[PDB]
RNA sequence: GGUGCUCGGUGAAACCGAGCAUCCAAUACUAAAGAAACUUUACUGGCUUAGUACUGGGACCCCAUUUUUAGUAUA
């Protein structure tokens, strides 16, 4: 059960330490660069998705 | 005071009659004396001595009768020995006198 | 404004000090380190006086020029002060208490400023038909010691029925911030 | 000109007087009119002057002498 | 001038003696030019209206009317040959406590020797003193 | 070395292994709540011809000192 709690835990944290280091670099990436560049990356829509991506099969 | 009606006369048909200069000096003189009695009282707590003054009382009447009766019902309630174990000490005091 | 520091006061050297044809106050502002607050007394004249041509409510807006006068070391003294709470009588209108704050050149003060209403005569909506309401009138916001405005000139040239001024846009000097700026509350509305 | 002691004098009567501050006068040691009476000067003796000043008359022994 | 409410329930104290000298409601609050009383006096619901509507004669219609007190409070008055005792008499008119400095006119830019014009009519159908108090 | 959010571990406990916020090791504004201080005045005790006969105590709110937060910013 040791075991068993390490599996989740470190994978969940794993996981999520890669999404917070992506989070990181997301915040940063937008500050050498002017307003309009923003404005871009501001945009808070996105476009529907295709469909067309098939999952883990 | 304060009453017009009613029938009791209290006052005059005029629901009363103001102070006459005579009453104004009485309270004008009464106010004085309470305002010096308030100044003196600031005085002497602003010059009030540290360890302050006890004066003699004497015991009150009551004190002094219980009290008198109470050694009078000594003398009645005295062992046969007591005088002349108080008259040993007593000459006692008087030999080192 | 010839004061005097009024050493120990409740409610008997009050009442004393109006039949003497005195008007007490305060100033406090933490000039030196705790707020070290100074009790004064003014007079009916000049009180009276600024809530004449100043106005009671307002005259908040000014840093009127202190005189510390003895009734030489005893005979000096001049602080700069703004006024806060006029404290006025409900029956009679007289004045019995100031209040005031010290206001040094830099200061983070809180303003209570009025609202003058530049063009009443000429708008569309005021000549369509009736007048326009002032709900908020004397807006309060903070502003810096030397540069306190006395007045507040909202522009009302263009407002018609339904177009209200808001507490957001207001003319704002450098340097003087607005206290409540989340809000959109109706200053003006051309009601009729 | 320390006030060692205060002379207490009753100017006004018992009668008509609320029962708490008769009972003052009556802890003051205080019976008829005219009477003078000679008190310590403690906090005790000033509460209970200070109670009835309005009843009395204080006068220091100094001012007494 | 009458109680908008759902019961018609009962009071104990008809009187507003107290003063409000310091700033306590006694600046102007939603008008520029207001009246105001000097004395404590429970006036009511008749005279409220009255003197409305004698004020109201010299008002334009450019001129609101604020009116700060509405009568709320149920008043009990026994009839001619009841004998005293037996109850707390019917509600019979609807009265407004006034306190010594209490605003109860305040009006907007109609202009301020009309406001004094309004007030000497007011004053004239009131029991109780009036005074004039302005924005400033 | 600190508190929690819970995965479990026994003894019912509480702590242990993790892993984020500051406690330390920030400044700068804003909206809340509390703390202590205080001008004025209501309000009151005594006295009272009902307060140009007085006198003791003394708020609330605002302004100003400051604490627990939260939210919005900084390199
Ligand atoms: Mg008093
Ligand atoms: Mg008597």
């Amino acid at each position: 059960a040791q075991q068993l709690q390490q599996q989740r835990v470190a994978e969940h944290q794993a996981w999520v330490k890669d999404m917070t280091t992506k989070f990181k670099l997301q915040q940063a990436a937008l500050r050498a660069l002017p307003e309009r560049l923003r404005v871009l990356a501001m945009q808070p829509d996105h476009t529907p998705y295709p469909l067309n991506r098939k999952f883990l099969f | 005071v304060f009453k017009t009606t009613g029938g009791r006369s209290w006052n005059p048909p005029s629901g009363l009659r103001p102070l006459s200069p005579a009453q104004r000096r009485n309270r004008t003189k009464n106010l004085a004396l309470t305002m010096k009695n308030m100044s003196i009282l600031k005085l002497a707590e602003a010059n009030q001595p540290e360890v302050p003054v006890r004066l003699y009382k004497p015991l009150n009447f009551s004190r002094m009768q219980w009290m008198k009766k109470k050694l009078e019902e000594t003398r009645a309630a005295l062992g046969w020995d007591m005088e002349a174990r108080a008259l040993q000490e007593q000459a006692r005091a008087l030999r080192v006198g | 404004a010839h004061v005097r520091p009024r050493s120990a006061t409740g409610g008997t050297a009050c009442k004393w000090l109006r039949r003497a044809g005195r008007v007490p106050g305060r100033v406090h502002s933490l000039p030196g380190a705790n707020n070290n607050k100074l009790l004064v007394h003014f007079s009916e004249g000049d009180v009276a006086k600024l809530i004449r041509t100043f106005g009671r409510n307002g005259c908040t807006a000014r840093v009127l020029q202190l005189n510390l006068v003895a009734p030489s070391g005893t005979q000096l003294g001049m602080l700069r002060v703004k006024p806060t709470r006029v404290f006025v009588n409900a029956v009679t209108q007289r004045v019995e208490g100031l209040d005031l704050i010290y206001c040094p050149p830099e200061r983070q003060v809180l303003v209570d400023v009025p609202v003058r209403l530049l063009n009443d005569d000429l708008a569309p909506g005021v000549k369509k038909g009736g007048w326009i309401a002032l709900f908020k009138r004397t807006v309060r916001y903070k502003a810096l010691g030397g540069a306190i405005p006395p007045y507040i000139e909202v522009n009302v040239r263009n407002m018609d029925l339904d177009q209200d001024m808001l507490v957001r846009d207001m003319p704002i000097p450098p340097g003087t911030k607005l206290y409540e700026k989340d809000y959109n509350a109706p200053v003006l509305r051309c009601t009729t | 000109q320390a006030v060692k002691s205060l002379f207490v004098t009753l100017r006004r009567g018992f009668a008509g007087t609320p029962w708490f501050h008769r009972r003052v006068l009556e802890s003051l040691g205080l019976k008829y009119r005219h009477q003078c009476v000679e008190k310590p000067n403690n906090s005790s003796i000033r509460g209970m002057l200070s109670k009835v000043p309005h009843l009395v008359v204080i006068e220091t022994d100094r001012m007494r002498y | 001038c009458q109680a908008g409410q759902l019961s018609k329930q009962r009071v104990f104290k008809r009187e507003g003696i107290n003063d409000v000298i310091m700033p306590n409601t006694t600046q102007l609050r939603y008008g520029t030019y207001g009246i105001r009383a000097m004395a404590s006096k429970r006036v009511g619901a008749a005279t409220i209206e009255a003197v409305r509507r004698t004020l109201r004669r010299k008002i334009k219609k450019t001129a609101r009317l604020w009116i700060r007190l509405s009568a709320v409070v149920p008043v009990t008055r026994k009839p001619l040959g009841i004998r005293m005792g037996k109850g707390k008499g019917v509600i019979d008119f609807y009265a407004t406590p006034v306190r010594p400095g209490q605003i109860i006119f305040e009006m907007d830019r109609v202009p301020r020797k009309v406001a004094l014009q309004a007030l000497t009519a007011a004053q004239h159908k009131f029991p109780v003193k009036l005074g004039f108090v302005e924005w400033s």
